[PDB]
């Protein structure tokens, strides 16, 4: 009976051992979860003319946010977007004239969401 | 929920003797028949009994002579009494209560006989 | 196995003035056109480094030895190499430096890298006897004189080569930092052709990082190996060695120091402010600005 | 007049995955698929680190006898990061592949290799009857009773 | 392993308490009243289970769990096991085994 | 303009902020620790970003 006993060392020292990390395909311009080296987020993804130092593996906003990352599996770069969000106010007349209403989508495009497209974001159910 | 509560079993030495119990609890309606089954690792569910409402029981070769069944109508329980225990009974033992549509199948209790 | 040499002597120690060099970058995140503030481990601006000869010629005969002393690590090494004949082909770190407590190894060859953890048991003087074939020369053929033995090894690590080959004013400034945070050692390393400048030249150039290892053991002292082209059996009367030591090492102690560093539009910090150097720096650093109006 | 009510938010529906395309990997095949394994009074200790374990080939390749564990689940192997490995392969009888675990005695638990009652880590055995037996007898692993 | 916020067998795969939990825990020992000397394995327990438990979710499930990558059908083997073991409630033993 | 973008500054900045929290990222709360014990990080996430 040949037999192996393999005895695992947990302790307060960085691992040398490590298991088989799970991928999955790469899906572009489209809002996503993501995790890219352990980066988790949730975003779309678009291609980036940046040039990253090959060290860089992450890109950072003026802030702390990060838009920009280097693909581990293909050395390409991909910058990220938030996921598109915005307010939606109610456009309405006095309810003693008429219960017809009109939605606006704040700062967005008619595309995510009689439509109007302005400046100040998606209007829907109003006349131009 | 038709439920079946088996007990009794354990390690007992070669010669010994042990009383396994079942009770069958919830709907089993009234024509059921109570059966025992064996299973060592390796193997199948090998028939070691089986007992109808028409009190006839039915006994296969492998233990001929020394496993015995006992019905109790008051309660609708079974009782096998296992004695003059062999080597060759260590399975694990479980209860076929057929009933009349939802066959139940059992939990299960160790038998061990070794010296 | 190794080879004993003649006795340091203590030579006295000698500075310079490190002019804004060992910044390396702390983060792998590509910042672009932006300025950074970064608390770490950093070599301070315009520091006294000590420095010392490769081969020092200083006895009233003209005795060539090697300056290989045992430094202390703390926080953190910067080290400098001005070199232009590949004599200096890695470092020992440890506590002990013997078979007692583990010691880690670089060195460098013709070839590749070879980094090992071992409890090697160092004798005082490690060095590579270094010579050339004798048709050829396009090699130099490397034999290792630095420990007498190593027992219970838990790394080893082989890549392409840290140290370029340099086969005459051509001298180069090789830059390298070591750290040893949480059990990882750590590697930032910069190559860079110098010219008519004896000691570190005035300039900035950022340290690319090289390598995180995790050996994860405890140092304290580090040493520098060093190549013998001449022989210990039969010492020249003169010019046996490499012209008198020419090139040099240069060694400082990183400390915790608060940094601002300016990324440009393709990646690279082009420019760095120390907070503590003077007050316009802190004013600089407190407004987050490279410049300051009235 | 105009009112704020709700805020539209645009959701994801799926989730992506990406690491460093796994390459380095343990050296289990110089240790399961070994050719020769040592006497039980000289066992092999092969050291494991600086690569990846792929721990789903042998839990699931099912062509060992055990896959004991003592401290861990054997299905989260995959997960975990270890500082180190020790793979200890050796020919035993099969009626003695029970002594290999912690709290244990016998003759090989007592006198061969002992193991604590505090392990972490599996016990992974196999039947080399094809392999180590021969016709005339295989005498070449080495068995001792007594000890002081 | 009976209190809110904890894990264990019994706390994710047995009893599951909610956070918020008003009421009390109470227990008393019961080896003079639960141990029998061939031991009590009247009481069973699972080890195994494809997910945690819901609060006050009660499962008396007796399928066999699949432990490896083929399927058992009902039946144990190779990665098949039965959901419950017994237990060896004896009056010798320790406090921490007793009933 | 200038005071207007340093409130916002700010603001964003204190998102990074740990508040005593075990971290700033509530994705590494939750799967670094059990609910009942990671309310007790998160409840001083909510009230320093409130
Ligand atoms: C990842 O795999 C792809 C496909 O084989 C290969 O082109 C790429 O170089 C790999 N990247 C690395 C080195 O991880
Ligand atoms: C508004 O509607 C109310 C019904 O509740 C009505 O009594 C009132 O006269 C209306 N006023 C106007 C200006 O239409
Ligand atoms: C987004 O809005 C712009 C108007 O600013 C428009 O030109 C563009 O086509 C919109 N995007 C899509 C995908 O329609
Ligand atoms: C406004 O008039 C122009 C013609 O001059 C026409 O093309 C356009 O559609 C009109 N827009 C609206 C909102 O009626
Ligand atoms: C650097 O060394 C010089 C002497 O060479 C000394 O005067 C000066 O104080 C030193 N500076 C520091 C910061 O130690
Ligand atoms: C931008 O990168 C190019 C090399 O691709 C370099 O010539 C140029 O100097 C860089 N920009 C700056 C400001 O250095």
């Amino acid at each position: 009976y040949r037999v192996v006993v393999l005895s695992f060392e947990l302790l307060h020292a960085p691992a040398t051992v490590c298991g088989p990390k799970k991928s999955t395909n790469l899906v572009k311009n489209k809002c996503v979860n993501f995790n890219f080296n352990g980066l988790t987020g949730t975003g779309v993804l678009t291609e980036s003319n940046k040039k990253f130092l090959p060290f860089q593996q992450f890109g950072r906003d003026i802030a702390d946010t990060t838009d920009a990352v280097r693909d581990p599996q293909t050395l390409e770069i991909l910058d990220i977007t938030p996921c598109s969000f915005g307010g939606v106010s109610v456009i309405t007349p006095g309810t003693n004239t008429s219960n017809q209403v009109a939605v606006l989508y704040q700062g967005v495009n008619c595309t995510e969401v009689n439509v109007f497209q302005t400046r100040a974001g998606c209007l829907i159910g109003a006349e131009h | 929920q038709v439920q079946l509560q088996e007990s009794g079993g354990g390690l007992v030495q070669a010669g010994g003797s042990l009383r396994l119990s079942c009770a069958a609890s919830g709907s089993i309606f009234s024509p059921n028949t109570m059966g025992w089954f064996r299973q060592a690792l390796g193997k199948q569910r090998e028939m070691v009994a089986v007992i109808s409402s028409i009190a006839s029981t039915q006994y296969a070769n492998f233990v001929k002579g020394r496993f015995t069944i006992t019905r109790d109508n008051t309660k609708n329980t079974v009782h096998l009494q296992m004695n003059s225990l062999i080597p060759e009974d260590t399975a694990v033992y479980y209860c076929y209560a057929v009933d009349k549509s939802q066959d139940y199948w059992g939990q299960g209790t160790q038998v061990t006989v070794s010296s | 196995q190794c080879v004993n040499l003649t006795t340091r002597t203590q030579l006295p120690p000698a500075y310079t003035n490190s002019f804004t060099r060992g910044v390396y970058y702390p983060d792998k995140v590509f910042r672009s056109s932006v300025l950074h503030s970064t608390q770490d481990l950093f070599l301070p601006f315009f520091s006294n480094v000590t420095w010392f000869h490769a081969i020092h010629v200083s006895g009233t005969n003209g005795t060539k030895r090697f300056d290989n002393p045992v430094l202390p690590f703390n926080d953190g090494v910067y080290f400098a190499s001005t070199e232009k004949s590949n004599i200096i082909r890695g470092w020992i770190f440890g506590t002990t430096l013997d078979s007692k407590t583990q010691s880690l190894l670089i060195v460098n060859n013709a070839t590749n890298v070879v980094i090992k953890v071992c409890e090697f048991q160092f004798c005082n003087d490690p060095f590579l006897g270094v010579y050339y074939h004798k048709n050829n020369k396009s090699w130099m053929e490397s034999e290792f004189r630095v420990y007498s033995s190593a027992n219970n090894c838990t790394f080893e690590y082989v890549s392409q080569p840290f140290l370029m080959d340099l086969e005459g004013n051509f001298k180069n400034l090789r830059e390298f930092v070591f750290k040893n945070i949480d059990g990882y050692f750590k590697i930032y390393s910069k190559h860079t052709p110098i010219n008519l400048v004896r000691d570190l030249p005035q300039g900035f150039s950022a340290l690319e990082p090289l390598v995180d290892l995790p050996i994860g053991i405890n140092i304290t002292r580090f040493q520098t190996l060093l190549a013998l082209h001449r022989s210990y059996l039969t010492p020249g009367d003169s010019s046996s060695g490499w012209t008198a030591g020419a090139a040099a090492y240069y060694v400082g102690y990183l400390q915790p120091r608060t940094f601002l560093l300016k990324y440009n539009e393709n990646g690279t910090i082009t420019d760095a402010v120390d907070c503590a150097l003077d007050p316009l720096s802190e004013t600089k650093c407190t407004l987050k600005s490279f410049t300051v109006e009235k | 007049g105009i009112y704020q009510t709700s805020n539209f938010r645009v959701q994801p529906t799926e989730s992506i995955v990406r690491f460093p395309n796994i390459t380095n990997l343990c050296p289990f095949g110089e240790v399961f698929n070994a050719t020769r394994f040592a006497s039980v009074y000289a066992w092999n200790r092969k050291r494991i680190s600086n690569c990846v374990a792929d721990y789903s080939v042998l839990y699931n390749s099912a062509s060992f006898s055990t896959f004991k564990c003592y401290g861990v689940s054997p299905t989260k192997l995959n997960d975990l990061c270890f500082t180190n490995v020790y793979a200890d392969s050796f020919v035993i009888r099969g009626d003695e592949v029970r002594q290999i675990a912690p709290g244990q005695t016998g003759k090989i638990a007592d006198y061969n290799y002992k193991l604590p009652d505090d392990f972490t880590g599996c016990v992974i055995a196999w039947n080399s009857n094809n392999l180590d037996s021969k016709v005339g007898g295989n005498y070449n692993y080495l068995y001792r009773l007594f000890r002081k | 392993q009976i209190a809110p916020g904890q894990t264990g067998k019994i706390a994710d795969y047995n009893y599951k308490l909610p956070d918020d939990f008003t009421g009390c825990v109470i227990a008393w020992n019961s080896n003079n009243l639960d141990s029998k000397v061939g031991g009590n394995y009247n009481y069973l327990y699972r080890l195994f289970r494809k997910s945690n438990l819901k609060p006050f979710e009660r499962d008396i499930s007796t399928e066999i769990y699949q432990a490896g990558s083929t399927p058992c059908n009902g039946v144990e083997g190779f990665n098949c096991y039965f959901p419950l073991q017994s237990y060896g409630f004896q009056p010798t033993n320790g406090v921490g085994y007793q009933p | 303009v200038n005071q207007n973008a340093q409130a916002l500054n700010t603001l964003v900045k204190q998102l990074s902020s740990n508040f005593g929290a075990i971290s700033s990222v509530l994705n590494d709360i939750l799967s670094r620790l059990d609910p009942p014990e990671a309310e007790v990080q998160i409840d001083r996430l909510i009230t320093g970003r409130l």
